[PDB]
RNA sequence: GAAACUGCGAAUGGCUCAUUAAAUCAGUUAUGGUUCCUUUGGUCGCCUACUUGGAUAACUGUGGUAAUUCUAGAGCUAAUACAUGCCGACGGCGCUGACUCCCUUUGUGUGGGAUGCGUGCAUUUAUCAGAUCAAAACCAACCCGGUCGGCGGCUUUGGUGACUCUAGAUAACCUCGGGCCGAUCGCAGCCCUCCGUGGCGGCGACGACCCAUUCGAACGUCUGCCCUAUCAACUUUCGAUGGUAGUCGCCGUGCCUACCAUGGUGACCACGGGUGACGGGGAAUCAGGGUUCGAUUCCGGAGAGGGAGCCUGAGAAACGGCUACCACAUCCAAGGAAGGCAGCAGGCGCGCAAAUUACCCACUC
RNA sequence: CCCGCCCCUUGCCUCUCGGCGCCGGCCCGAAGCGUUUACUUUGAAAAAAUUAGAGUGUUCAAAGCAGGCCCGAGCCGCCUGGAUACCGCAGCUAGGAAUAAUGGAAUAGGACCGCGGUUCUAUUUUGUUGG
């Protein structure tokens, strides 16, 4: 937060300016930064954690430029071992009409994950949404994380 | 070589320009009347709403 | 020729795809501008759908701004100091978006002196007294004080700013693509950026 | 083939609501660009020799249109093809005839003759509202007219009456439940009935239920609905058929009842 | 009215199936990531203007080369080609305030004010606004209902599910030879404190800037594939996967470059190899379930001897355009020059195997 | 086998803004949804030709999309068709709750304006503007 730079360049949000008006705070006060966020719409809600916290990322939709428009999908976490993204999976069933049986098939996809969510673990349900391309194999972003399935992450007393 | 025919095309050229300016006048006139009309209905509605609120407060 | 295709390059699995359609005009490169600082040379490039695109080579003026008190004046672009994409570009004095460059700093003082009625950092007051005091002192009756009173205590001007006027240079940030626009433009550094890039400059060189 | 735009459309590629044959040659007319879309057009020449049968060859239409007996939307047109579509008025003043292009319950452009008094205006849907320069508004319609300074309560999916003579709409209808609507595309076509209900989905492809005066309920997409007038009271003239959408059994019964194929 | 300059088309069609196994293609979706000739509808006033500047063709005349839709020299003359640039009606706006007037010296409360600069849209940058929620108690500056220290009563664009949207304000940027704002053409009428001028009216034609529309174009989403393991591990600084910044491009994007991280994929068959594999709409057989075929009239795609590069244009990496290499083949006075039938006919060759060097724009476009 | 009743009945509230009521006061539709899916049922959206198939006497048929009527011409005309079905998937919509997966408080938190302790923040009102 007090360090968010490690680059060879300065990191900041667009649509923010630093005024040089008035002078009198005493000790400390306004961190000289109002926060930027926006609504996503479609019944999805911005996290409190985004508005509270400090990160500079342009590829998350709660802060940076990128819309969610078109499709909405789900998935599940399978792996995370990359920075500001994850890998996910989609289990589904393919039918054959000669037989009357189904069979299992899965694909894997990457998708970008905001620094807002940091409570992710491998095995959580995840929700995603169609976006403009961000990268070669990223076309999506997260909208929501949830856990509501068998063998939960922490003991029942919630 | 200038002839009378030449000058007509230049006179009609400017007649259209003036006609155009007169038309953008009259449109904005009518729209202002219409716009200013609504500033009335809206006000009335607001007043009604206020009255309703007062009534509700009553009890 | 030099192209910006996408039907080359491996897929995720390390697979290759065999040659498909021949190169086309809407997937196309055209070599880099590589614009410097010098006397203005501009080339007009025909581009797709019409709507000509200006490529600027060797600019020497850009329209920077001081949005703290909202004045923007045309000023000369002296030299490059920091280029946050590469180290080599600074050495050959290449000018691209988000560089850090130097300016003359002249009209910003003229604007300040006339509007806030105070000079910046100065070598001596001896220079001022015969001429450049003629503007600063004023003969108004009535609006010697009446205008200027409202300008007072809105001109604290910060420490890192004031010291730079004395050198005659200021650090501003290119916020344009000169190779696409045909113009250099930008904003001048303030606040925490201006603290940051100083430290990078002193770190890297010297 | 393609490297740029195409300029041919064949017979069998062409839509089926122009009712083309298959024993005249490979090409079909193809409407040239204009305000209407080619899966919603009736090209001009198809009105003149595949409906009304004044002309017999395409060369005849070229000799007719040049004489300037033809109008479309109160202005004069003079080409073989023009893309007139739903809710436009053709006007031949020599014969003293006026047509209207509207849908049968079959879903094809019929002959709906009308008084010349009716043919002085048409009904136009609003599709987009766009603020122009210096605080001036605009309308956008399906017949691609941009009418400036509309009344400030008219919004999209409403319909507006336009005077062909002077533009500058005189009156309008507001989109509301229980108003009378016509369908302009989709599987249901040409049906007339009141709105009854609406349904909204955040996202796209909202639908709009409909009910008629024959006691049938059906639904269609939002963007295929067009308003014609207030509840059970069109502000236009209606053709025969009137959106009933009879089954095939009942249509058989009518024909053998009147015994009608001779006069 | 031949010829010639100018505008427009020649990127449509026609033909072939060689390439091509998540590619092509089909259904479904997305431009809030973009471009768009044309049509249709809007957009159309901050010693020259009674009309500006100077050359080219056809044409006239003289030539060269074995030869080409080759080409030189001389003498003319045009524009909606080419290059220039007024006027009208600016009585436009904000901030400076020479000054001047009244009451509180000033400050501050006032009313007018000469004199300056910028003040259409488009272009690039910075900054500001983009309003209303739920109540009271005193003090400081204050309107009205009204009075010579105090009570009650107000508050201001459009749109989407959602944008750093639309429109607005402020400070600037300006492309010239390289934004716009008509020096163009044809039909038929008028009016003059009045006698051919000063004025103006109708009907067209063409051109141009921007917005919308139409025809699309281009990328992107989800799902769907024949044979093979005597193909089981594959991919990476010769970018493989991701992060950060930049260049480029119509735009989104490792597309490309710098710096940094070490990922990505696979027994749910990757990777590799094969295909007498263009894909689909479909076709043959068939009780039910299937099997086999799809070069081929509609739609999509790819290619014009093999490769690569490029000009023009809104649109082409074009072959009835061009340049080069490679494989062919033609003419020649040996100096040079010219070519690409998987267009319709036709010939040779190949094979078990396949038509007229016909007639015609009347139909359909 | 559509309303309700035993405890439940399309589970709830909370309400507030824009209609319906009845005599200020009161009642009930629309707004969040019932832990999640498969399955099944209804809608939407699906190029033509082909195919199935309705109509029509091609001399019958393969086809085709036409055609049929009364008047000497003296009507200057009349009438009518160019249906309907189908379209693996996957995606979109609404109803059902059996069947097959998945779900909860056992190191407790579910219910009620139950209170305390602690912290942050919202900008409305005392006419307006500031402390």
């Amino acid at each position: 937060m007090a360090d968010i730079q490690t680059e060879r360049a300065y990191q900041k949000q667009p649509t923010i300016f630093q005024n040089k008006k008035r002078v009198l705070l005493g000790e400390t006060g306004k961190e000289k930064l109002p926060r930027y966020y926006k609504n996503i719409g479609l019944g999805f809600k911005t996290p409190k954690e985004a508005i509270e916290g400090t990160y500079i990322d342009k590829k998350c939709p709660f802060t940076g430029n990128v819309s969610i428009r078109g499709r909405i999908l789900s998935g599940v976490v399978t792996k995370m071992k990359m920075q500001r993204t994850i890998v996910i999976r989609r289990d589904y069933l393919h039918y054959i009409r000669k037989y009357n049986r189904f069979e299992k098939r899965h694909k894997n996809m990457s998708v970008h994950l905001s620094p807002c969510f940091r409570d992710v673990q491998i095995g959580d349900i995840v929700t995603v949404g169609e976006c403009r391309p961000l990268s070669k194999t990223v076309r999506f972003n997260v909208l929501k994380v949830t856990k509501a399935a068998g063998t939960k992450k922490q003991f029942q007393k919630f | 070589l200038v002839t009378p025919r030449v000058l007509q095309h230049k006179r009609r050229r400017i007649a259209l320009k003036k006609q155009r300016t007169k038309k953008n006048k009259e449109e904005a006139a009518e729209y202002a009347k219409l716009l200013a009309k609504r500033m009335k209905e809206a006000k009335e509605k607001r007043q009604e709403q206020i009255a309703k609120r007062r009534r509700l407060s009553s009890l | 020729g030099i192209s910006r295709d996408n039907w080359h390059k491996r897929r995720k699995t390390g697979g290759k795809r065999k040659p498909y359609h021949k190169k086309r005009k809407y997937e196309l490169g055209r070599p880099a501008a590589n614009t410097k600082i010098g006397p203005r040379r501009i080339h007009t490039v025909g581009v797709r759908g019409g709507n000509k695109k200006y490529r600027a080579l060797r600019l020497d003026v850009g329209n920077f701004s001081w949005g703290s008190e909202c004045c923007t004046r045309k000023t000369r672009i002296i030299d490059v100091v920091y280029n946050a994409s590469n180290n080599e570009l600074v050495r050959t004095k290449t000018l691209v978006k988000n560089c850090i460059v130097l300016i003359d700093s002249t009209p910003y003082r003229q604007w300040y002196e006339s509007h806030y009625a105070l000079p910046l950092g100065r070598k001596k007051g001896a220079k001022l007294t015969p001429e450049e005091e003629e503007i600063l002192n004023k003969k108004r009756s009535k609006k010697i004080q009446k205008k200027y009173d409202e300008r007072k205590k809105n001109a604290k001007i910060s420490s890192l700013l004031e010291e730079q006027f004395q050198q005659g240079k200021l650090l501003a940030c290119i916020a344009s693509r000169p190779g696409q626009c045909g113009r250099a433009d930008g904003y001048v550094l303030e606040g925490k950026e201006l603290e940051f890039y100083l430290r990078k400059i002193k770190a890297r060189k010297g | 083939m393609a490297r740029g735009p195409k300029k041919h459309l064949k017979r069998v590629a062409a839509p089926k609501h122009w009712m083309l044959d298959k024993l005249t040659s490979v090409f079909a007319p193809r409407p040239s660009t204009g305000p209407h879309k080619l899966r919603e057009c009736l090209p001009l020449i198809i009105f003149l020799r595949n409906k009304l049968k004044y002309a017999l060859t395409g060369d005849e239409v070229k000799k007719i249109c040049m004489q300037r007996f033809i109008k479309i939307d109160g202005k004069v047109r003079a080409d073989i093809t023009y893309p007139a579509g739903f809710m436009d008025v053709i006007s031949i003043d020599k014969t003293g005839e006026n047509f209207r292009l509207i849908y049968d319950t079959k879903g094809r452009f019929a002959v709906h003759r009308i008084t010349p008094e009716e043919a002085k205006y048409k009904l136009c849907k609003v599709r987009k509202i766009f603020v122009g320069t210096k605080g001036i508004p605009h309308l956008v319609t399906h017949d691609a007219r941009t009418i400036r300074y509309p009344d400030p309560l008219i919004k999209m999916n409403d319909t507006i009456q336009i005077d062909l003579e002077t533009g500058k709409i005189t009156d309008f209808i507001k989109f509301d439940t229980g108003n009378l609507c016509m369908v302009t595309g989709g599987a249901n076509l040409g049906r007339i009935g009141v709105i009854t209900n609406r349904e909204r989905h955040p996202g796209s492809f909202d639908v709009v239920h409909v009910k008629d005066a024959n006691g049938n309920s059906f639904a269609t997409r939002l963007s295929n609905i067009f308003v014609i007038g207030k509840g059970n009271k069109p502000w236009i003239s209606l053709p025969r058929g009137k959106g009933i959408r009879l089954t095939i059994a009942e249509e058989r019964d009518k024909r053998l009842a009147a015994k009608q194929s001779s006069g």
